[PDB]
């Protein structure tokens, strides 16, 4: 009970309702090793929404890659979650999604984007807490981030997601 | 408008 | 006193500050019956505001009606609550209020609206936690909602309120 | 325990993310005396932000003055705090700040404004939880507030801060 | 702006 309450508070403090989310991942070195060691392959981010009563979403990242990017790339995915208002929303989810690894020097941000594949189970109205994630298995080479550059600063990185609201 | 009866 | 914290968390979680509120009432069948039995005639909704520091409001519904709508209609009322910033607000409350029972097919919403009666105690600056509720005793015939249609889906209904912000 | 969680909930409840903040200070008479007695010269306000992921700030007030205004004026200051996303923000802080003591008759508000001194330690990127507060030592004569007028009503006052978002 | 004296 006490745990769930603290969990609810943490999610509320991180929530946004305009389809824009910035995910600060602290203790990067540690989590990065936990991934490389295979103990904790991926991490989910807190949830965010397209509008006050819009779609509920979150991010999922593999600091040491998944699938095609295993061991070589930072794999970043988008997740459609079961929202409290799904009954009022249009399905399947069909909003363009932009993903970025922010350069803390604010010069060369890693950026990629994709439009949902309406036939995929990843974008149908959620039956479970979360649909299967989809995104970019080869989002960023581990050499580019981790190594040095200005992505990792004071043992932390920032991931930004922008869900296009066109049509919403 | 009309007020509720038992509030 | 974890129940007090939980209450605060749930209220914060539900709050909106743009005069637009969507209230999801789950366990519809049960609550509906508790009303018909006369055990729980009405239900108050969480609070919402006209702006970050505007009027504090909530809604009050009677699943089996009140007054002229008792036993035949879904009666829905608006409530002006004692807000933390009432001293900075104009009184009496004089904003138009639109109330809706959302059709989950998003085709035929039940809608009504009203402008405050400036002389009613329902719209004066609150002395107590809540002023007397005011609204629509004949909001929706019980036959229309409850029964079937697409207002009640997966044992839940959605109520929507839009407080006009003209002049604020 | 629940004491730390309750604390976090309290801060969240007071936070804003549009650079506009209204600080209601209750128990005015008491806090006013504590200041005059020299026991508690200042009070810090909850934190607020320029945007969802913008600068973190708070206000600092002296009900019986500070420095040049000690004993004769209400002194009000602005505070730049260490924010979660300071690494993504431009430094030094350079947004215009407007401070107000609200007239609860909504007539004559006490107002002042200033643009940051880019060379002051008060606006450099925070190394500590709070930078040195900077603002208006002679914000308002004690005789103008406290005494009577419509600034103090029902033993409370309202302070308002507006951080210009130009360039943000 | 002017800085506070005891912070």
């Amino acid at each position: 009970a006490m745990a769930d309450l603290e969990q609810k508070v943490l999610e509320m403090e991180a929530s946004t309702y305009d389809g824009v989310f910035i995910w600060k991942i602290s203790d990067f070195p540690r989590k990065r090793q936990e991934a490389v060691a295979g103990r904790i392959p991926a991490i989910f981010s807190p949830a965010f929404y397209t509008s006050r009563y819009g779609y509920k979403m979150c991010l999922r990242i593999y600091l040491n890659g998944d699938g095609t990017g295993r061991g070589t790339h930072l794999s970043l995915f988008f997740v459609v979650m079961k929202g409290p208002n799904d009954a009022l929303l249009r399905w399947p989810f069909n909003q363009k999604v932009t993903l970025m690894l922010l350069d803390q020097n604010n010069r060369e941000h890693v950026i990629d984007a994709f439009r949902p594949d309406v036939t995929s189970s990843s974008f149908q109205r959620p039956v479970n807490d979360m649909n299967i994630a989809s995104g970019c298995p080869l989002f960023c080479p581990v050499s580019k981030m981790e190594a040095k550059n200005s992505y990792v600063r004071d043992d932390a990185i920032f991931i930004k997601a922008i869900v296009d609201l066109t049509g919403l | 408008p009309q007020q509720a009866t038992d509030d």
